[PDB]
């Protein structure tokens, strides 16, 4: 492995701040944002009604699948039993952001509810926050221009 | 030497080969530290990249001090990468961030941690600024033990005077150039 | 057995189009075979 | 037993993004800043709405960033100023080779290959004082120097040569935190009964008898054997000393410092904070650790027992 | 769970007219997502029409002052004829140079063993890496050398890695947990009877056994056993930030061909090839 | 998985034979000369 490595753990920055000496760069820098911004609304698995059994869902193109818990199998990881420690009932998810509401003061809002089959059997609470604002984007309409 | 069980207590020959491997390559175990901006001196502007250096770095413990974090469990310390929180771990813990303990660890209970500083309290009636903090992550409370380092500080109150306007260029080496040669002079003129 | 369609019925009309797919001699039922499926039974798209 | 043992997930929180900074010149952009209300930890949502903004802006001053003259030391094609000394060196202490490209006969090159001291680029690392952890490679450990210093692991090894970075370096072997801690408990339980009865009763002519006899015998056990063994041992193979002035920064390094606007904005400044790291070590033991934790349980349990009851019931009658 | 079926959208609005193809595309994004066994939406994510755009086609710009390889990018004056190749692909900085006029730029031209992987991308929702992002080997006329405790080597560094270290660690953790069971049982009855009668000569007799037994026996075992370890032989490898990055030549072609409109579709193209993120530290090594 | 290969998205440089099959199709349609193209040079290209 010292002659032949992979990567193993990683620290990311986000692929849009990378646009740099192209044709409108500077406008392809928040587009490719926005872009990643509509990418990852397509594919957060939010979309997906939750995989039992602790499996994590992902997007397919257009398409939901799971990553199972081991020797738990099938779409929605129903079928066959769990291995190694098991915390019991259903820990809580997210469906998706009800879209952003329309600016006030400079600033949109978002909400998302835990509206899958709730937090259950004791199961921990949904991992994240309910509601979201962001700044709006009318300083790259203004501005780049 | 990692994937020896253990059961025996240490196999002296695996020991002893790692123990060797690591003449060839150590890894960093215990530390002494200088501040990174202390270094520079080669760069154009360097006293003055210096300055505005330790002034981000005043600025970044300010937002990423991991005092900020929530109690560490079992006593480790909480350190933050700028976007998470993990806890450094005691010899005897273990888990993502310090979560649980071998038997013998158990028995320590000792606990003395800080938590954030408050803001400055404004001057002191001297002209000095000042702020403390309040050992309060998870207290010394079974056991007993004091947080490290100096409770509170004091700092002078100062703050700007002028038109900010920018900043000049500034290098180690120049300013005592109290003489220097005379110049090519080509606009010709005349000396004092 | 494991199951496959016959060949897709090739379109039906513009304003809304549809294909369509058997499995007559095909299915898993015969000799308590496996998966008849891999895809949708039917399929529909708009004209442009 | 324990759940959820890991404690409850705080998910990260930012503040409203602050204003476009005065717009940076040199750089070109302008930079929004926002600060943290609650970091993520035991496995909350990231601060995945990225922590920092730039904006593409049009400059309000010129640039007032200077060129090097540096006192007859030789400018390397990078910016480098080196010591005048390695001027035609042999090697390569430019990186650029700007030093040796067309030269006549070089400076004395070392009389040997000698491989440098083992895991030296360590020591030239930085350090995230705030995260735990490395950031950067602040020195060049692989600067040479233009001399030929050497250290001796042991009469086996080759000879390792010294880069100027380093003051001193020792190699050693120590024990330095030696911690072994070991428990047992061991239990074991013996039960047993056994037990045996009889009896018999007796009372035209008539006559009527009885008996009954049981016995029993158990015997039974638990045991548990459970051992620990924690051995921790911290290993000292080298220790060394960072000098305390003229430290050949990296390449990299070198790189963003002088890249930095000259005007402050706290953005740009602070990624040489998330690039190269807060500090860096001026000594320490460039050692091996060796962490071990074993923990064994064994229980047992056992059964044995066995039993008989009997019972006669008869009658005569004549005449 | 019932199979869950795709439904499309209504499709958006079209887009801004593209400048350079004179096309419109409208996405038709994803009203319900296929789930549980069901299908994905049949047919395409996009459709696109001709259009004559106001907008113009951006035009391309070269390099001045600096070199331009047949891709486009730019490199310094100063690294052309370094005999690296620095232009990225096609090494136009090495074409037609005269072995008079040229030098050696370092020692060795070995990289640490998968420099590579640290300039791809990375696609966090799928948790794949993603095709060449960063330029791993920018060499840049430099000889930043190490020489490597593991696999006792030299190697070669770019101006790209803020910091290839050389450290190594590997951490192990081991559970094995292990049952076994074992019963026997025995039951055993009996209930026995006679008489005997005798009247004058006549006479008759007569016994009995109802005689029962019942056994059983179970076992059970399981063993269960994980084991997670990870090797390091470099702990950070620290990418630059966007400033001294350089990039890959097709990545940087895509930047290119990127529309400067707002057409969704051909910015998804450089998403999927290239993912959400880069990597911009890590620790190269095993798992 | 000891290798991963990537093809660059476009800018290609083609084969020869293939882009001499392809200088003979027709601008004409009629399928029986493009058919041929996917018998001798395949269907689709292998990109990732
Ligand atoms: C390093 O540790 C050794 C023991 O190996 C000690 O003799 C030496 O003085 C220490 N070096 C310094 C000066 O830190
Ligand atoms: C007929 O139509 C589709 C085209 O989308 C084919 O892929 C499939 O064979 C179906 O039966
Ligand atoms: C798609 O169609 C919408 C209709 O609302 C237009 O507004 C848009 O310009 C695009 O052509
Ligand atoms: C909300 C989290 O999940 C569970 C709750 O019982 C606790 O309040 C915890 O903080």
């Amino acid at each position: 492995v010292t002659n032949l490595p992979q990567v193993i753990k990683q620290k990311l920055t986000p692929l849009y701040e990378l646009v740099k000496e192209v044709p409108c760069a500077s406008v392809k820098k928040l587009y490719l944002k926005w872009a990643l911004e509509e990418y990852l609304d397509e594919f957060d698995p939010c979309h997906c009604r939750p995989c039992q059994n602790g499996g994590l869902a992902t997007v397919e193109g257009t398409h939901c699948l799971c990553h199972c818990k081991p020797y738990t199998f099938g779409a929605a990881c129903e079928q066959g039993v769990l291995v190694g420690n098991q915390a019991g009932g259903v820990d809580g998810g997210w469906s998706c952001w009800s879209s952003w509401s329309p600016c006030v003061q400079g600033k949109k809002t978002r909400s998302r509810e835990c509206n899958n089959p709730p937090p259950s059997g004791g199961g921990r609470s949904c991992v994240g926050e309910t509601t979201e604002s962001t700044q709006c984007e009318d300083e790259e309409l203004e501005h780049l221009r | 030497l990692a994937w020896e069980k253990g059961s025996s207590g240490l196999e002296e020959k695996t020991f002893s080969e790692w123990l060797e491997s690591v003449k060839e390559n150590p890894a960093v175990i215990d530390f002494e530290l200088a501040p990174i901006v202390d270094l520079v001196r080669n760069i154009p502007c360097a006293v003055t990249k210096r300055n505005n250096l330790r002034k981000a770095l005043q600025e970044y413990a300010a937002k990423f001090d991991p005092c900020q974090c929530a109690p560490c469990p079992n006593n480790g310390r909480p350190t933050l990468s700028g976007t998470e929180c993990l806890c450094v771990c005691q010899s005897g813990t273990y888990g993502e961030n310090c979560e649980k303990q071998s038997p013998d660890y158990k028995s320590n209970a000792v606990d003395g941690q800080w938590g954030c500083w408050s803001s400055w309290s404004t001057c002191d009636a001297t002209y000095k600024r000042s702020r403390t903090r309040e050992c309060n992550n998870p207290a010394p409370q079974r056991g007993g033990k004091r947080c490290e380092g100096e409770k509170r500080q004091e700092e002078d109150c100062t703050f700007s005077i002028m038109e900010n306007n920018g900043q000049p260029c500034i290098n180690d080496d120049e300013e005592m150039k109290e003489v220097d040669l005379p110049e090519i002079e080509a606009d010709s003129g005349c000396p004092q | 057995i494991d199951g496959k369609w016959n060949c897709w019925s090739n379109w039906s009309s513009c304003s809304g189009r549809r294909k369509t797919r058997q499995r007559q001699c095909n299915n898993p039922p015969p000799q308590n075979g496996g998966s008849p499926c891999s895809g949708p039974a039917s399929e529909t798209l708009d004209c442009s | 037993r324990e759940c959820n043992w890991q404690r409850c997930p705080i998910n990260c929180l930012l503040g409203d993004f602050g204003p476009w900074s005065d717009c940076d010149p040199c750089i070109e952009k302008q930079s929004k800043v926002r600060s943290v209300l609650r970091p993520s930890q035991f496995g909350g949502q990231p601060c995945t709405a990225p922590l920092v903004a730039f904006q593409p802006c049009i400059p309000s001053k010129l640039c007032k960033i200077e060129e090097a003259d540096c006192k007859n030391k030789f400018r390397c094609d990078s910016g480098r100023c080196i010591a005048r000394k390695l001027e035609c060196n042999g090697e390569n202490d430019c990186g650029d080779n700007s030093d040796e490209r067309d030269c006549g006969r070089t400076k004395a090159v070392c009389t040997r290959k000698y491989n440098p001291i083992p895991s030296v680029q360590l020591m030239g690392n930085g350090f995230h004082f705030l995260a735990g952890e490395p950031r950067g490679e602040v020195l060049d450990n692989s600067f040479t120097g233009g001399i030929c210093k050497t250290v001796k692991s042991s009469r086996t090894s080759n000879p390792y040569r010294v880069p100027a970075n380093l003051e001193n370096v020792g190699f050693e072997v120590q024990t330095a935190e030696d911690d072994l801690k070991t428990d047992f408990y061991k239990d074991l339980t013996s039960l047993g009964h056994n037990e045996n009865q009889q009896g018999s009763f007796s009372s035209r002519s008539e006559n009527i008898n009885h008996n009954s006899a049981f016995k029993q015998a158990i015997q039974a056990s638990h045991k548990k054997d459970s051992s620990f063994i924690r051995i921790h041992k911290v290993m000292k193979v080298l220790n060394f000393t960072t000098k305390a002035k003229d430290l050949h920064l990296s390449d990299v390094f070198l790189k963003a410092l002088n890249h930095l606007p000259l005007e402050y904005n706290s953005a740009l400044y602070s990624r040489i904070f998330d690039d190269f790291g807060t500090h860096y070590f001026t000594s320490g033991s460039l050692g091996g650790v060796y962490d071990l934790l074993y923990q064994f349980s064994s229980e047992e349990l056992k059964n044995s027992g066995l039993t008989e009851e009997e019972a006669k019931h008869c009658v005569r009658i004549e005449t | 769970s019932s199979p869950v079926n795709c439904q499309w959208d209504f499709y958006a609005p079209w887009s801004e007219c593209n400048g350079c193809t004179k096309t419109q595309t409208r996405r038709r994004s994803v009203a319900v997502y296929g789930q549980y066994g069901g299908q994905p939406c049949v047919g395409n994510a996009f459709e696109t029409q001709s259009c004559e755009p106001t907008r113009g086609c951006p035009t391309e710009e070269g390099c001045g002052e600096r070199f331009r390889c047949f891709s486009g990018q730019c490199i310094s004056k100063s690294l052309v004829c370094n005999g690296d190749s620095d232009c990225d692909e096609d090494s136009a900085d090495e074409d037609r140079c005269e072995d008079s006029e040229r030098r050696p730029s370092c020692d060795i031209d070995k990289p640490p063993p998968n420099i590579e992987l640290t300039g791809n991308g990375y696609n966090e929702l799928t948790g794949q890496f993603r095709n060449r992002v960063i330029n791993t080997k920018s060499f840049g006329g430099q000889c930043r050398k190490v020489f490597s405790g593991d696999g006792k080597d030299f190697y070669r560094l770019s101006g790209n890695v803020l910091s290839y270290t050389f450290q190594v660690k590997i951490n192990n953790d081991f559970n094995y947990e292990f049952y076994n069971s074992t019963w026997s049982y025995v039951k055993h009855t009996s209930t026995e009877h006679t008489s005997s009668s005798r009247k004058r000569r006549s006479s008759s007799s007569s016994s009995r056994s109802y005689t029962s037994h019942t056994n059983e026996i179970h076992k059970g075992k399981s063993y269960q056993l994980l084991v997670v370890e990870n090797t390091v032989e470099v702990a950070q490898f620290i990418n630059n930030n966007p400033e001294f990055l350089q990039l890959a030549e097709p990545f940087w072609k895509e930047l290119s061909h990127l529309p400067s409109l707002y057409d969704y579709s051909a910015y998804r193209r450089l998403i999927d090839q290239y993912g959400t993120h880069y990597l911009q530290s890590g620790s190269l090594g095993g798992e | 998985e000891v290798a991963h290969y990537k093809l660059k998205p476009r800018s290609l440089m083609l084969h020869y034979e293939f882009l001499q099959r392809v200088k003979r199709l027709p601008l004409e349609y009629s399928y029986g000369e493009y058919r041929d193209l996917f018998r001798d040079f395949g269907t689709h290209y292998i990109t990732e």
